[PDB]
RNA sequence: GUGGGAGAGGGUGGUGGAAUUCCCGGAGUAGCGGUGAAAUGCGCAGAUACCGGGAGGAACGCCGAUGGCGAAGGCAGCCACCUGGUCCACCCGUGACGCUGAGGCGCGAAAGCGUGGGGAGCAAACCGGAUUAGAUACCCGGGUAGUCCACGCCCUAAACGAUGCGCGCUAGGUCUCUGGGUCUCCUGGGGGCCGAAGCUAACGCGUUAAGCGCGCCGCCUGGGGAGUACGGCCGCAAGG
């Protein structure tokens, strides 16, 4: 991008539940453009979620990625012939962003061997606060104040 | 124990390196800080965090003396001058008024070579 | 802009030579000790040449200071 | 000649405050300092940062300007004395007494030479630290001459406006320092920028002429070889 900001795609909600939030995602699974596998991937792993656990899947879901998105992050940079990590305040898109990229990351590194099931607990050990995804989370963060001896350039 | 209220707060800042010490009423220096006292050794002293520090761990050891009112004393341009005074207006410490007085000469030991 | 109020609009008929009238150079003085300049002074080429002078002067005879600390900061 | 004025013009004596280093005391800890990073160095004989006291040398913020002065080199803390230049007004006095100027004499930045004094800061050389393929450097920590003072010598320079001195003549606009005037404007001297005519290879110059002209001195006559060689003159030497 050089001469605009570029204007994010408008993906369509999902066809059970209706939040588009469902749809990103999906999208972040398919591999191979293989969406109606990816689809059914998410189906089964929110039925996990019902018999495991007492609640609906959807807020479930949104806990999670609630609880994921980093709220500080390093970005590189050449100040004076050196790298210098500079801590800085994340945007909602990229943190939505992040989130689900991590989800799945973190998600496939799992034990286990079906892929429905793998995501099924990643969501769930999300919102209690741990697992993976949250750790990759933790770990960024545990960076950002870690050399705020820098936050004093850019922003 | 010593009992100590209301002192003074020198904050010496350098491009190399910036420090704190706090003396009394009178001028007596009861505890002070550097910033290569605190943890870091080089490049990392000139940092506007390691003034913060610097700034901070110097108040805690004057709390220990009842430190309540200080006067704030700035000597240079160093590079986070600022923030080690935005320090102390934190700690804990009620400021009464800073001071600049940051030694000018009116022309007299003919600087060496980087002016 | 510098567009406040110079010393001289706001001031009387003084003499530039009574280096001993300290109720009035202070005006001339920065909030540190230094002295004004003519942008600030109100002043001439002519006067501020003098007032350069008489304020070195009073400095000499402990009346008007040849440096202040500062205020904030 | 008389009456005004402005100035870091020079010389001598003096004296003020900032900062620096060092010394002493007070208080106070574990570092300080320095760099792109670092180390060399300094600190538990206690440094650093802080207060108070003392010594000493150098220099003189702000005012300070795109300003002033001077023949140039160059000159700025304050004061007093001694001293040069200069501008304006009045038009008073002399009556052409004027301009230039080989050689000569004097002045002449910085460094450098002699003897003596002085030495805070800085700093050739030199001692270490790092950088690098290497570093006899650029960076860091020290550091002797020297740099400040006196008397004496040296005399060169991008000693430049790179533009000899002096007089007259040829549109203006604008900013500025300075003097007289009847002072929203006139009038004199000086510093800048723009620009008529004109000049110029061009850039540029342009009443602060690189324009139109007269006097007088200085100098140039292909590059390198050379500012060398020889010779003479100078100097303590370096050298000129």
């Amino acid at each position: 991008a050089r001469r605009r900001r570029a204007e994010v795609r408008q993906l369509q909600p999902d066809l059970v539940y209706g939040d588009v939030l469902v749809t990103a995602f999906i999208n972040k699974i398919m591999r191979d453009g293989k969406k109606n596998l990816a689809a059914r991937i998410f189906y089964d792993a929110c039925k996990i979620i019902q018999e495991k656990t007492g609640q609906e899947p959807l807020k479930v879901f949104k806990q999670a990625v609630e609880n994921v998105k980093p709220r500080m992050e390093v970005r590189s940079r050449r100040v004076g012939g050196a790298n210098y990590q500079v801590p800085m305040e994340v945007s909602p898109r990229r943190q939505q962003s992040l989130a689900l990229r991590w989800l799945v990351q973190a998600a496939n590194q799992r034990p286990e061997r079906r892929a429905a099931v793998r995501i099924a607990h990643e969501l769930m050990d999300a919102a209690e606060g741990k697992g993976g995804a949250v750790k990759k989370k933790e770990d960024v963060e545990r960076m950002a104040e870690a050399n705020r001896a820098y936050a004093h350039y850019r922003w | 124990k010593r009992q100590v209220a209301s002192g003074r707060a020198y904050i010496h800042a350098s491009y190399n390196n910036t420090i704190v010490t706090i003396t009394d009423p009178d001028g007596n220096p009861i505890t002070w800080s550097s910033g290569g006292v605190i943890g870091y050794k080089g490049s990392r002293k000139g940092t506007p965090y390691a003034a913060q520090l610097a700034a901070l761990d110097a108040a805690k050891k004057a709390m220990a003396y009842g430190m309540q009112s200080v006067d704030v004393i700035v000597r240079g341009t160093g590079a986070g001058r600022e923030q080690a005074i935005r320090a102390l207006q934190a700690s804990g410490l009620q400021v009464k008024s800073i001071v600049d007085d940051t030694p000018v000469p009116h022309n007299g030991c003919r600087p060496k070579k980087k002016f | 802009p510098s567009r406040k109020a110079k010393v001289k609009a706001t001031l009387g008929e003084f003499d530039l030579r009574d280096y001993r009238n300290v109720e009035v150079l202070k005006r001339f003085l920065s909030e540190t000790g230094k002295i004004l300049p003519r942008r600030r002074t109100g002043l001439s080429g002519k006067e501020q040449r003098i007032l350069a002078k008489t304020i070195k002067r009073a400095r000499i005879l402990g009346l008007l200071p040849f440096t202040e600390k500062l205020v904030r900061k």
